């Protein structure tokens, strides 16, 4: 039973919600629910991953719809602060920031912490005397630095590029593998709600490319936007993008960055010098292609034990 | 579709096909802020349709193929270009394909509205061309 | 104009009114919105109208600073203004949330979507600028 006040609530968010336009996966949906379940009131980290525009904050608004799952668990809040990519000093603004998140009436000193060790102790004291029983979500988490003061074995949930992060801390780890599509019917679902036309209705194009794509709401949503003004011809966009995507060529999208690198950058440039050069190397082979570990000895001039490591 | 997204535009969608267009003012702004950069386009875009298709070529398969009769003498009496004015209009291929494509008024206007433009020959032959026009519009349409 | 306007049904939606200034783009709002009823039950804690204009990233903070100072007309908060744009938005959140809530905030002249992406939180918005396309870059 959904409580009435999470009824009212979610009009405003306390995280985001799902879109205008989806289908929910019904596959992850389910089994998410009843992995939550499993922290039982105790300690954990939960991870969901993915990048900006891939439907990452999607997944969870679908997934997370069962209340009593979690009413027994945060009766205090659920909320969603966005962290981002930061260094040592973007910490010590976020740390300020969050005690005053904390005060929203500013029923104490409008003064800020000094320095990090004075701000886990701030935050410490209202999150036990005045937000007791709450969770607080770290959108995008990219450096370890930061989970270097998060790191104390507490319900956590966070978003991230890999759901491997939950390695780096201490309690129990539970992961999405999101091992869930979008067939064709679900992309035509998709398509119905953007132009308002029957499946049925939508011509054979329509159907051919939702073939050659396989149906990934993440194509079919920008599809539709382009096909909207342009005069309805799959073929132009599709030849095109056969050429070259627009994976490739920036344009114009409500997806925060339009290429891969933007994000993936932060996770490739953090290496070194020799696995940045091999994490591009891997190109050279004819995908789809799942390689045992030996074939990439001879292109890195590794050891097997080399290749394993760095694979 | 960029331009019309900045209010710098008019969109007439023509069912499948988009037709633009710029409100009375909207045009006049240009019009004054713009000097000899448009005696520059006028001239150029005359090259360059010849550099790929011939104002005669132009066949009426095309979207283009009126908006050349309709505009280019209008482009070249803006250059002040009077003796590609001149070549252009005094043609009966040129006569033949317009009146073909958009039709002989418009036409006959020009050759009147164009007889200050033209230097004093021309305007002699405009004249004839004046009355020669006065054959046809029997036959045609 | 009215009968779009009830097409909200009490939803989120970003509605856009285009025009120069001095062309009559207020002037259309001013006799279209007559009915009070249309929007008696979408904002009972009232519509301010906010002029913002043409700024930049440091523009777009002072104004941030002083939208905060506009939630508070009897200083009965500290008069301390926001230091950056992150904690700008929490405060002006939890003055809407509780102080303002169910009310209109109008945006005037908006020309860069940089401060629109400050705003894009799928809400019931009405802004004015030069292009009403403006609702395309906005989710609602
Ligand atoms: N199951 C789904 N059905 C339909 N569309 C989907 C689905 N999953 C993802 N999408 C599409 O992908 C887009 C991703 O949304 P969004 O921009 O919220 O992603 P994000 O990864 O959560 O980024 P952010 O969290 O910063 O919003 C959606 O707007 C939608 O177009
Ligand atoms: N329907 C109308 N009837 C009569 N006059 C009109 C009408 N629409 C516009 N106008 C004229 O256009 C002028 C535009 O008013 P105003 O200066 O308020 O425009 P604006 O675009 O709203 O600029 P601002 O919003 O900064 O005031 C009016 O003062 C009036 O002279």
């Amino acid at each position: 039973g959904i409580t009435s006040y999470v009824r009212t609530v979610l009009c405003e968010g306390g995280v985001p919600q799902r879109p205008v336009v989806f289908v929910t996966r019904k596959k992850l949906v389910n089994a998410i629910q009843q992995k939550l379940s499993k922290l039982k009131g105790e300690p954990g980290w939960v991870t969901i991953h993915g990048m900006a525009g891939c439907g990452k904050s999607v997944l969870a608004a679908e997934a997370v719809r069962d209340h009593s799952l979690l009413e027994g668990c945060f009766p205090g809040g659920v909320h969603w602060v966005s962290v981002g990519k930061q260094d040592k000093s973007g910490l010590l603004m976020k740390l300020q920031n969050l005690c005053t998140r904390l005060d929203q009436d500013e029923s104490f000193s409008q003064r800020l912490p000094l320095n990090i060790e004075e701000a886990k102790d701030r935050l410490r004291i209202l999150m036990l005397r005045k937000h007791p029983r709450s969770l607080l979500i770290l959108d995008d988490v990219w450096d370890s630095w930061v989970l270097k003061a998060f790191d104390s074995q507490c319900q956590i949930l966070l978003t991230t590029r890999d759901k491997s992060v939950t390695d780096s801390v201490m309690g129990p780890k539970y992961v999405v593998p999101v091992e869930s599509s979008l067939g064709k019917e679900k992309g035509l679902e998709i398509l119905s709600l953007f132009v308002n036309m029957k499946k049925a209705d939508l011509p054979e194009q329509a159907h051919s490319i939702i073939k050659e794509c396989k149906g990934s709401p993440l194509v079919v949503s920008l599809i539709g936007a382009l096909l909207r003004d342009f005069p309805n011809r799959w073929e132009y966009y599709l030849k095109q993008l056969q050429n070259k995507q627009f994976k490739r060529i920036r344009k114009s999208s409500s997806y925060d960055y339009e290429a891969l690198d933007e994000a993936m950058s932060i996770s490739v440039e953090m290496l070194r010098e020799d696995i940045k050069d091999y994490y591009t190397d891997l190109s050279i082979l004819q995908k789809d292609v799942k390689v045992p570990t030996k074939v990439l000895c001879i292109l890195w001039d590794m050891e097997t034990e080399e290749v394993e490591d760095i694979l | 579709q960029e331009f019309v997204n900045k209010s710098l535009l008019f969109c007439d969608r023509n069912g499948k096909s988009f037709r633009y267009y710029l409100h009375d003012l909207q045009v006049d702004f240009l019009t004054e802020k713009n000097c000899s950069q448009l005696q520059d386009l006028h001239k150029k875009i005359i090259t360059q349709f010849q550099r790929y298709h011939q104002p005669h070529t132009l066949s009426p398969d095309q979207e283009d193929c009126m908006y050349w009769y309709n505009f280019l003498a209008y482009h070249m009496a803006s250059a002040k270009m009077h003796k590609e004015l001149c070549a252009l209009m005094f043609s009966l291929d040129w006569i033949k394909a317009k009146t073909e494509l958009v039709g002989p008024a418009h036409l006959i206007h020009e050759f009147v509205e164009y007889r200050h433009i033209l230097d004093e020959k021309d305007c002699a032959v405009s004249e004839n061309f004046q009355e020669f026009l006065s054959l046809n519009g029997h036959l045609l349409g």
